[PDB]
């Protein structure tokens, strides 16, 4: 740092990260009476003196299930209409071809979709759900999500940023990317000239995706813990069916056919104590589990409104450097972002000066910065070298020279002279 | 030879051994599962359609499911006319293939509606309009 | 006390030297890069320009920038200045903590 | 004889734990590598002492 | 079994606590990111004016 020196950067980088968010979780019932007795009658009818909470469990536990979908349907039915891409790939060299459906498959998802769907594994279940517990299905089937993601994909890649705010409308693939580079304070003269480099640096990057998924283990972390937890907590609410808290025995059936009524009712109710207990610390869980998987839902559905159909100027949240782009992918229980963005590259230290003194006149730039390679003085834009001629269009006027501190002397360029 | 009933994880019985004939019988339990009531608007109509959830239509029967024997319930208990999703069986809906907006989730895609005959008809839901753009 | 009764505190993983050297090491990023050093590398810019940057940044001008400089530098000094004495005397400004 | 509550309020309290450390280090680890000031602290009049 | 309760409530207030604070530090790394790295536009995100 000097109060003199200035770094730009000559060339670039298209970077591509992966974002991923989990949305929803798994929708589960429990069956209040079945679990905490069984189908035994004496054990219903005493735990008919406990009140109301089966119904406030399953009331909870319905939240939740329906929360779920309203999550998933938040995430990725954010667009209105189905679009298709159209049957001619040529989009100025870039290639989408391993984020774009693959029609061989039945399940017709993409090849990093099949990737993220092989990587997350699953936890077995008969024995969970055998006593009153079960899964409900979500609402949209995995080919439902494929579908929106890829209708996300091509109103992305034909129509820029426009499908979100109302009718797709058309343009050139390599014209949106020039109005990205805009977006980012990069002139498009500079896509265009370097179409071919940034075509290229995205396609790697796209390739290098895949391995960087199939490498780290902890890559796809947050569904496998979602998951996980989900198991966890259900394999713990069986295990507490074996649980005697205090009775003779944990088996009911047991109870009945060794005790009479009044001796059986003390066993009994130490039984309901305990299960309605273990139930109700599953359904609290569920709950704070199910605030935090709506939380996460959220910001995936803002990601997706303000990264996939906007370009967007917060900075990191949508990855690393000056964004660009991004493209959805669906995953178990949850979302991936791939986030292409603009990094500056290969910068270089230059003399820098705030105003250019000429007869008597303080000249500032209208649209860049004043730069020196030791001789010359020329004004180039901010986030990318390319230096040129100070002249009274580069440039605006504003008072005598006698104000600005450290206003370099140096001639300004007329077009109309000549 | 010495080991005489399996359990699994959970550690419930799922395995015995016959006493006498020195078998090893695998036990299942016997299917149960929510009732769901798909039912319009008391306002609209009072037709209903019933799905039991995760079982296979052909479990479902009145003779033994703990569905009541009163007339509309054995209508509605009764398998063979019962339509197979994922979400379990339905009852008392016909299957359509034409796609709308979700009206009723039902699950796994499949949402039911009311449709002036006039029955609950269930259908695969419908993402939105196909657009191809130019 | 709350101790004895198997109850136990962690420390945190980072200590509240690295904390401090995170902040500073930020500090250090803004005042001598800007926003460049949060997109890549670090550029420096001195930072009466990366000034003019962010009043152009909030439609102001530069040239009212550079030539306001001195009073500009005087009231950010000033407000510095006031933090001190905002935070001493009010008792429920550390209130979340 | 109460079964297996113990575990489950470890396993909580781990999480817990490990969460509070998890956001210390998004909050303040948001820098790639650790800058220091110039020693000359000329910054267009501007006083950060 | 008073005791196992009250350890229950504790480890529960203890996990609606924590979702609270990871909410908090979320936005902190949210502020860090927008208005430290960056020059935010939003209004009102970085302060007044
Ligand atoms: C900007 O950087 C790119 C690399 O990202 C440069 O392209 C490489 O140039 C070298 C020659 O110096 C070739 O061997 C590589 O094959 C090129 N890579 C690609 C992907 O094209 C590019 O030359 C740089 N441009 C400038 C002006 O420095
Ligand atoms: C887009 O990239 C894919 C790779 O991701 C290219 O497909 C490969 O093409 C080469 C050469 O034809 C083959 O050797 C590989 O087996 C192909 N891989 C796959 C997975 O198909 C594809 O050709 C590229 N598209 C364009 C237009 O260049
Ligand atoms: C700074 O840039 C100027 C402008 O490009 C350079 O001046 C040119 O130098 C080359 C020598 O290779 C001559 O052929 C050109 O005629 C010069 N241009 C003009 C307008 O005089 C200057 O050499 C550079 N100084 C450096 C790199 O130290
Ligand atoms: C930046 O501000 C600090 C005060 O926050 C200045 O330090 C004070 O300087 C005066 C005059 O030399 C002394 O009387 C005070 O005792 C100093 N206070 C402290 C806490 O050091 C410092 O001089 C200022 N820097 C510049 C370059 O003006
Ligand atoms: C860039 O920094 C080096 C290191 O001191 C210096 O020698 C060189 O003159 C600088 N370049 C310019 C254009 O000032
Ligand atoms: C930059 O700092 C040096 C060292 O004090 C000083 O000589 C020079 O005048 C300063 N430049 C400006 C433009 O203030
Ligand atoms: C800049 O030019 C003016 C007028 O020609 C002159 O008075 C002044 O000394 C010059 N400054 C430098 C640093 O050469
Ligand atoms: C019990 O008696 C029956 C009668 O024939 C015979 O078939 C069976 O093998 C016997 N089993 C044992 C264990 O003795
Ligand atoms: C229901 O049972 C029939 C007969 O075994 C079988 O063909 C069918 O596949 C079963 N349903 C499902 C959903 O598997
Ligand atoms: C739907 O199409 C299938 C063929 O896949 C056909 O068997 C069935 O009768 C059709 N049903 C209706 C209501 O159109």
């Amino acid at each position: 740092y000097s109060n003199n020196s200035i770094a730009i950067p000559t060339n670039f980088t298209i970077s591509v990260t992966t974002e991923i968010l989990p949305v929803s979780m798994t929708k589960t019932s429990v069956d209040c009476t079945m679990y905490i007795c069984g189908d035994s009658t004496e054990c219903s009818n005493l735990l008919l003196q406990y009140g109301s909470f089966c119904t406030q469990l399953k009331r909870a536990l319905t939240g939740i299930a329906v929360e779920q979908d309203k999550n998933t349907q938040e995430v990725f039915a954010q667009v209105k209409q189905i679009y298709k891409i159209p049957p001619i790939k040529h989009f100025g060299g870039f290639n989408f071809s391993q984020i774009l459906p693959d029609p061989s498959k039945p399940s017709k998802r993409s090849f990093i979709e099949d990737l993220l769907f092989n990587k997350v594994t699953l936890a077995l279940i008969c024995a969970q759900k055998f006593n009153g517990l079960t899964v409900l299905p979500p609402l949209l089937t995995d080919e439902m999500i494929a579908q929106y993601t890829s209708a996300l994909l091509a109103g992305t890649i034909t129509s820029g940023w426009t499908f979100g705010a109302g009718a797709a409308l058309q343009i050139p693939f390599a014209m949106q990317m020039a109005y990205r580079f805009n977006g980012i304070g990069v002139t498009q003269n500079v896509l265009y000239e370097n179409q071919k480099l940034i075509a290229n640096q995205f396609n790697s990057a796209i390739g290098k995706i895949q391995g960087s998924l199939s490498s780290t283990a902890s890559a796809l972390g947050k569904l496998q813990d979602v998951v996980n937890h989900n198991a966890q907590a259900l394999n713990t609410l069986v295990k507490q069916l074996s649980s005697k808290f205090g009775a003779i025995s944990s088996v009911l059936n047991d109870i009945l056919s060794r005790l009479d009524p009044p001796e059986a009712e003390v066993q009994i109710d130490r039984l309901i104590t305990g299960r309605l207990q273990s139930l109700q610390t599953y359904v609290t869980q569920q709950l704070i589990r199910a605030a935090e998987i709506r939380a996460s839902a959220n910001l995936a559905a803002t990601k997706m409104s303000e990264c996939v159909l906007g370009q967007s100027k917060r900075v990191d949240f949508c990855g690393k450097g000056y964004h660009l782009m991004s493209f959805p992918q669906s995953a178990p229980h949850g979302v991936v972002f791939l986030h292409v963005t603009y990094v500056p590259a290969q910068e270089k230290n230059f003399t820098t000066a705030p105003a250019i003194c000429h007869d008597g006149k303080a000249h500032f730039p209208r649209e860049g910065v004043f730069v020196s390679n030791g001789t010359h003085w020329f004004v180039t834009q901010r986030n990318f070298y390319e230096p040129q001629i100070i002249t009274t269009d580069n440039t605006f006027v504003s008072g005598n020279c006698d104000v600005v501190i450290g206003i370099v002397n140096n001639t300004v360029y007329d077009p109309l002279q000549p | 030879p010495f080991q005489q009933f399996g359990r699994d994880i959970a550690d419930t019985t799922d395995a015995v051994r016959d006493p006498q004939t020195l078998e090893i019988l695998d036990i299942t339990p016997c299917s149960f599962g929510g009732v769901s009531v798909i039912t319009p608007g008391t306002n609209t109509s009072n037709q209903v359609a019933v799905l039991y959830q995760g079982v296979n239509c052909t479990e479902v029967s009145v003779a033994i499911h703990a569905d009541q024997l009163t007339p509309t319930w054995r209508v509605y208990s009764t398998g063979s006319n019962g339509f197979q999703t994922r979400a379990g069986c339905l009852i008392g809906a016909e299957y359509v293939n034409n796609s709308y907006e979700c009206d009723i989730p039902i699950g796994a895609g499949i949402c039911a509606s009311y449709q002036t005959s006039q029955p609950i008809i269930a259908y695969t839901m419908s993402l939105g309009a196909e657009n191809s753009v130019a």
